[PDB]
């Protein structure tokens, strides 16, 4: 299948309590591995996986340097993205920044990105071709004008094309046992009356990895997003996914409903009834 | 572009100085350099916004740095020793990027920094006449300006011609020579030449001037001999065309 | 962040070709600069590596085996004269804080189509008798050396421009207080022997 | 692995 | 400045049995700004001892969190998770259920 690297920076400032706080994580595909956070303890880049482990000391000092390093420029990012909307020094404000690279299933590069947020809102993005930027309002073409005047953009495509890539790939070969298996989703359906003529049926699936996973439900064949209701896919917090997805039936109808769940650890989909 | 002040400064060591710098409108990256003699740039301080970014290679027994406002900086020498003698840079950038991207420098500020104040001298000027020989062999008339005598290496040699400032025909010696190669505290000189139609060195309205800037001390700096303070002057000497 | 420009001095030829090398050692990430400052002008960009341009005639390419970022350009031109640094923004440093190396002074002597070289005598324009010997109109071929008198000063070579007339000129003096110095005897490093020494 | 270079908006 | 609200999720680990030692995780995400304040109740009263994932967003920059405690489900024994955040004029209640 296809696989992605993703780094997520995160820095809230807090007037009148300190530096901003900044926190980074770095994902593969649907599994973090690393993460730092400004206000622990250990001032290091920390593993969040086992295969990450292996590195050797120099990665982490090499990394740990680095974090720190991009953790003061969006500090200094706080007071200047302030400056350009003349907000006021009193109220706590975010940054966000997103970056990473796709790989196919040959494990060549398939696309990357690089976006920056602030407060919740696209300030600007890395476009397609990773070669100029989509900018939102005016504060954002200013960092536009600086970034096109420094070249940052060819640095960009630099890293996405060559270190990103070359590096998730390191780690899909490390981390071959985690990173590329396939758990087929464990699959049951539960039922629970209502009211003496309605019912609800729940179709269920445990335990699969990736995250990616298709449950739609069909009355005697015919696909059926009516009276449905299908949650967000959730971490089971051992590393593999959970879902659901209900319809409820008028009772003595539920042998018309069928649930199908695709899945990458599913040969065939599965087709359940009550 | 960068702004610098002052341009040259003479102090005696132990004492103090201090550079100001203005960066283009705009620019969020600040740097100041030290360059000294036969060697590149090399960075002292490095601010972003008003923030510092980079203190490393910065002495901070003695140097000290400030940019309080994120628009222009003063850098403080508190005091100064003899290895401080240097053209201290300061360039602004964009920002986006910091240092890696587009700098762009100031002036510079060369500074001087001495044992005493006593070796001080303003140049001599004088001016000499083309020869007859060099007329009657090429047509042309070639002037030549010496400034003597003059300490420390703070000279700009300018040619004036009927008022104005000319700059074709000139050749001005790029360094200065030692006037006496043994000493550390050896006078200079320095030389330049204004080559002209051997017709307009002929015609006795043209008028003729070299003009050398001297930069020396100050109005405050302390003075005791019985020679003149050498201060900051212009020092000219001309000649006039002749049949 | 070492950055070394090994050659502190290159002399080259009015359209002879400039390679100005440049070696550099940063155990991290790099940008590559060069920068040129013109005399009597302020120190400026010349050219970035990112930006794969060629400016003034000028290209540089980063070989990473190498780790060399030399700067070339087949024709060498006067108006190439000037103090060229090579620069190094190590991107694992605070700031992509920048490294200069020690600089290369690059000349590019002028073709001198006619010579004629002479030495003249000129004297003063105020005071009697101070007088000073000017060499000129060599070819720049002719490299002017010292004088074994240090009381004897002598500049080097330095090439003005008339360019109403478009003419080239080299040109060097010596002078001397020392009252019996003659002009005869100033320039005694290797002249052309078809110079031209006025009569008395 | 982390990109190197410090950007600044 | 935008902001958005927390859905939340209370569940377990593993399928729930009576008297087996598990997980129960409670799945904050969709929300923004960050500050968010989660707990898990144990019949009503707050658990010590609780670990939460590092802050994380999705594309649309919101940010998500999984909080989590060791705990064995009896029969008897009420859990749910409380959060409160700038977006709800009181903090919120979402009891486990053993089949949502």
């Amino acid at each position: 299948g296809s696989h992605s690297m993703r780094y997520f920076f995160t820095s809230v400032s807090r007037p009148g309590r300190g530096e901003p706080r900044f926190i980074a994580v770095g994902y593969v595909d649907d599994t973090q591995f690393v993460r730092f956070d400004s206000d622990a303890a250990s001032q290091r880049m920390e593993p969040r996986a086992p295969w990450i482990e292996q590195e050797g000391p120099e990665y982490w000092d090499g990394e740990t340097r680095k974090v720190k390093a991009h953790s003061q420029t969006h500090r200094v990012d706080l007071g200047t993205l302030r400056g350009y909307y003349n907000q006021s020094e009193a109220g706590s404000h975010t940054v966000q920044r997103m970056y990473g690279c796709d790989v196919g299933s040959d494990w060549r590069f398939l696309r990357g990105y690089h976006q920056y947020a602030y407060d919740g809102k696209d300030y600007i993005a890395l476009k397609e071709d990773l070669r100029s930027w989509t900018a939102a309002d005016m504060a954002a073409q200013t960092t536009k004008h600086k970034w096109e005047a420094a070249h940052v953009a060819e640095q960009l495509r630099a890293y996405l094309e060559g270190t990103c890539v070359e590096w998730l790939r390191r780690y899909l070969e490390n981390g071959k046992e985690t990173l590329q298996r396939t758990d087929a989703p464990k699959t049951h359906m539960t039922h629970h009356a209502v009211s003496d003529h309605e019912a609800t049926l729940r179709c269920w699936a445990l335990s699969f990895y990736p995250a990616e996973i298709t449950l739609t439900w069909q009355r005697d064949g015919e696909d059926q997003t009516q009276d449905t209701e299908l949650v967000e896919t959730r971490p089971a917090g051992d590393g593999t996914f959970q879902k659901w997805a209900a319809v409820v039936v008028p009772s003595g109808q539920e042998q018309r409903y069928t649930c199908h769940v695709q899945h990458e650890g599913l040969p065939k989909p599965l087709t359940l009834r009550w | 572009g960068v702004a610098q002040s002052p341009r040259y400064k003479i102090i005696e060591k132990r004492q103090s100085v201090a550079f100001w710098c203005n960066p283009i409108s705009g620019h969020a990256t600040l740097y100041w350099y030290q360059q000294i003699l036969g060697q590149g740039p090399k960075l002292l301080i490095q601010f972003q916004n008003n923030g510092v970014v980079d203190d490393s290679q910065l002495p901070k027994d003695r140097f000290s740095a400030e940019r309080l406002k994120g628009v222009d900086s003063t850098l403080k020498i508190q005091p100064a020793k003899l290895e401080d003698s240097a053209v201290y840079l300061c360039a602004s950038s964009l920002g986006g990027a910091g240092g890696a991207d587009t700098q762009y420098f100031g002036p510079g500020t060369r500074l001087t920094v001495l044992e005493d104040l006593k070796n001080v001298f303003p140049p001599e000027v004088a001016v000499f006449e083309p020869s007859e020989a060099e007329i009657s062999h090429t047509q042309k008339a070639t002037l030549v300006c010496l400034a003597t005598g003059f300490y420390p290496d703070h000279v700009e040699l300018s040619w004036w011609v009927n008022g104005k400032e000319v700059h074709s025909g000139v050749c001005t010696d790029p360094q200065p020579l030692k006037e006496q190669p043994a000493l550390n505290d050896s006078r200079y000189a320095l030389s330049s030449r204004l080559r002209v139609s051997a017709t307009f060195w002929q015609n006795p309205r043209n008028h003729f001037r070299c003009q050398v800037q001297f930069y020396g001390l100050s109005e405050n700096d302390e003075w005791t001999q019985d020679r003149a303070k050498p201060v900051t002057q212009i020092v000219s000497a001309e000649a006039w065309g002749r049949a | 962040q070492r950055v070394t420009q090994p050659e502190k001095l290159l002399s080259v030829f009015k359209g002879a070709p400039v390679e100005l090398k440049c070696n550099y050692s940063y155990s991290g990430s790099p940008e590559l600069f060069w920068y040129v400052q013109y005399s009597r002008q302020r120190l400026q960009l010349l050219l970035r590596h990112i930006s794969r341009e060629s400016i003034k005639g000028f290209t540089a390419d980063l070989n990473k085996g190498e780790t060399s970022f030399h700067l070339k350009k087949p024709f060498a031109q006067e108006e190439d004269s000037a103090m060229y640094y090579c620069a190094l923004s190590g991107f694992n440093n605070a700031g992509n804080m920048l490294t200069f190396g020690g600089g290369t002074r690059l000349m590019v002597k002028p073709n001198i189509q006619n010579p004629d070289p002479a030495v003249y005598q000129l004297r003063d324009s105020k005071s009697s008798d101070k007088s000073v010997c000017l060499f000129t109109d060599f070819d720049s071929q002719t490299n002017v050396s010292q004088s074994k008198d240090s009381d004897v000063y002598i500049t080097d070579k330095c090439v003005l421009d008339m360019r109403s007339m478009d003419f080239k000129s080299n040109s060097a003096v010596a002078w001397s207080n020392k009252s019996d110095f003659a002009c005869a005897n100033a320039f005694n490093n290797s002249i052309i022997p078809e110079d031209t020494f006025f009569p008395s | 692995r982390l990109q190197s270079l410090q950007t600044y908006v | 400045m935008i902001q958005r609200t927390p859905k939340i999720q209370v569940y377990s680990r593993h399928p729930a049995e009576n008297g087996k030692s598990n997980f129960l995780n409670c799945y904050v995400s969709g929300f923004h700004p960050s500050d968010i304040e989660v707990d898990l109740l144990k019949n009503g009263e707050r658990i010590e001892k609780v670990e939460h994932s590092d802050l994380s967003f999705s594309k649309d920059w919101s940010f998500y969190l999984l909080y989590y405690t060791e705990f064995t489900p009896t029969e008897k024994d009420e859990y749910a998770c409380r959060v409160n955040h700038v977006t709800l004029s009181q903090p919120k209640i979402v009891k486990w259920d053993r089949d949502m």
